[PDB]
């Protein structure tokens, strides 16, 4: 998973449809994330990036995943729109996020520790 | 077509069919009542909520909303429910 | 517009949609599906209020940006001399941990 470089530019708008602080994620040419500067909610901002790029965008704080024109945006010929929003998150990731949001790193089984303690990440979702 | 899912404390939520599918246990718990003995009311009726959440929004979709008191309860639940 | 609502009476609590357009009766045509029991014999009620037969949904306050699916709007429902409204509370969440 990286980016192809291409070199033919591309016009690419980062809209924010979520109540989530946007982080953007571009994979260079080896594979490797980088982070770009955050997106507040209901915020865009319109970027300079490539054809056959690929970014990825995550919650900034809790790095929860979300949904870039319903997982990666690739920027193809053109500005390209990128409508990043929050997903279906199941009952259970959702109250993970909950729990995990006012409790630092309870009377709960052995097998949910492991879950809360099971952060998402950018690196675990790559591999996936 | 309806089912009925009932709380630790009697509480009886009458929900459609397709909309308790969602849920992998409470298929087989089906196969029309379902009794949760671990499951009291002012949860069983978040995670009806839910169903009509996740049926609904699977336009901009918002955040499902979860009080701070019910999410140890919650999470139980929806771990043992599988959704 | 589809408002989804909560029909509670006693210890039950039906979750459906419905037509911001449909008529008070017209839902109390799908409680009678559900509870066999026909609308003749039903009240239906916004908190305190109750509802007239021919009135609809959005005209008693039930619209779709507030009938919303993850925080259904609360009908009160009443069975036939008819009994007064009554709605068990859900139960108690614990303290905070
Ligand atoms: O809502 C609940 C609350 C608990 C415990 O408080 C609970 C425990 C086990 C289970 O399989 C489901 C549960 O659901």
């Amino acid at each position: 998973l990286r980016s192809v470089n291409s070199r033919e530019p591309s016009q690419v708008i980062f809209c924010n449809r979520s109540p989530r602080v946007v982080l953007p994620v571009w994979l260079n040419f080896d594979g490797e994330p980088q982070p770009y500067p955050t997106l507040p909610p209901g915020t865009g901002r319109r970027i300079h990036s490539y054809r056959g790029h690929l970014w990825l965008f995550r919650d900034a704080g809790t790095h929860d995943g979300l949904l870039v024109n319903q997982e990666l945006f690739v920027p193809s010929l053109n500005p390209i729109f990128a409508n990043i929003t929050l997903p279906v998150y199941t009952l259970k990731e959702r109250c993970l996020q909950v729990v995990r949001s006012l409790v630092k790193p309870l009377d709960i089984v052995r097998s949910l520790y492991e879950d809360l303690e099971d952060h998402p990440n950018v690196q675990k979702d790559l591999e996936r | 077509m309806y089912v009925k899912l009932i709380s630790s404390d009697g509480h009886e939520f009458i929900v459609k069919r397709e909309h308790a599918l969602t849920s992998g246990t409470i298929k087989a718990m089906l196969s029309n009542e379902v009794n949760f003995r671990e499951i009291p009311s002012h949860v069983l009726s978040k995670v009806c909520m839910y169903f009509t959440y996740k049926v609904r929004y699977t336009t901009e979709i918002p955040e499902f909303p979860i009080a701070p008191e019910i999410a140890l309860e919650l999470l139980m639940a929806a771990n043992f429910l599988d959704c | 517009m589809d408002v989804f609502l909560m029909i509670r009476r006693h210890k039950t609590t039906i979750f459906t949609d419905a037509k911001e357009s449909s008529t008070v009766f017209e839902l109390k045509r799908i409680v009678e599906g559900i509870l066999k029991r026909p609308p003749d014999e039903q009240r239906l009620y916004k908190d305190d209020q109750l509802l007239d037969d021919g009135k609809t949904l959005g005209e008693c306050g039930f619209t779709s940006q507030t009938a919303r699916p993850q925080a259904p709007a609360t009908v009160g429902l009443a069975f036939r001399t008819f009994e007064a409204l009554c709605i068990e509370p859900f139960s108690s969440p614990p303290e905070l941990p």
